[PDB]
């Protein structure tokens, strides 16, 4: 699992913290950096819990289809690290699980690969490469869940509850532009079906 | 004889400048295509049922 | 990372029932849970690739013409 407060913060990480701290009225920090700041550090692990959370769930912009994982020439090992939010085949039921931190074939009860396999991945991103309204909905999820775990306030909770919704469906209507799907030709079965 | 060869190639549909004709079914195959999607899906749909 | 998050939040529920006891804190879980599940559950279908026309068992026998 990758360390969220190893690196250098960046302006979108620090906005995002001192966001979360004023959901329960903590007045914002300038830095990330350790300044034995408890609430920082816990509004910190919840974005980067959140961030990974959405990000797993898969939209078009962070799902790639079609992705070589090459194995070791002298392992024939493929990594399956735990930035891998999700691992799929391309089409069909998914033939790929973890077993012991590499890529085993479930149906072929091998982990040794002779040459890469091609799978739609899910691979963790920082917050500041998501997209805006994402990045709006991470930090009203993890405000919601700071609230709730570190003050615990039932008028905050009610507000962040409608808050986090509105923040969803403006992801969703992003995730549906961005898509651009179309069930006649765009769609799979359907556009075979309108050939005359 | 040009009026009395006993090889006679007929066309069915005969287009300008076209050595070929044309079939009948052919001016009706999109359809022919289009009912078949719709009669796939349809017996389909009773064999999941 | 859906199921280990679903199982961090299940555990988490469980915790607090047994361990912390606060009924707020219950109900937060209790949604969280709720869509942590939902979130496996569409893992699950994305994996699987289910198909009942030929992918089903009984009815790609049926499909032969």
């Amino acid at each position: 699992m990758r360390s969220y407060d190893m690196n250098v913060e960046t302006a979108a990480e620090l906005s995002a913290v001192n966001d979360i701290l004023a959901s329960i009225g903590e007045p914002p920090v300038s830095t990330l950096e350790g300044d034995a700041n408890a609430d920082a550090a816990n509004a910190r692990r919840i974005l980067n819990k959140i961030n990974r959370q959405i990000q797993s769930r898969g939209w078009t912009f962070n799902i790639e289809e079609g992705i070589t994982l090459l194995p070791d020439v002298y392992s024939n090992l493929i990594v399956y690290s735990d930035d891998y939010l999700s691992l799929m085949s391309t089409s069909g039921q998914s033939i790929y699980v973890n077993r012991g931190g590499y890529v085993y074939d479930r149906t072929s009860q091998s982990d040794r690969f002779d040459s890469g396999i091609t799978v739609n991945i899910i691979r963790l991103r920082d917050y500041d490469e998501m997209p805006e309204c994402f990045r709006y909905w991470i930090v009203t999820k993890a405000s919601r869940q700071f609230n709730n775990r570190f003050f615990g306030a039932p008028e905050v909770e009610g507000v962040l509850q409608e808050e986090e919704d509105e923040a969803r469906r403006l992801c969703m209507e992003y995730e549906m532009d961005y898509g651009g799907y179309n069930m006649l030709d765009g769609d799979a079965f359907t556009s075979g079906l309108l050939t005359r | 004889p040009k009026e009395a060869c006993p090889y006679i190639p007929i066309r069915m549909v005969r287009l300008d400048g076209e050595s070929y004709g044309r079939s009948y079914i052919e001016e009706y195959l999109g359809d022919l295509r289009s009912l078949e999607n719709l009669q796939e899906a349809i017996v389909k749909m009773s064999m999941i049922s």
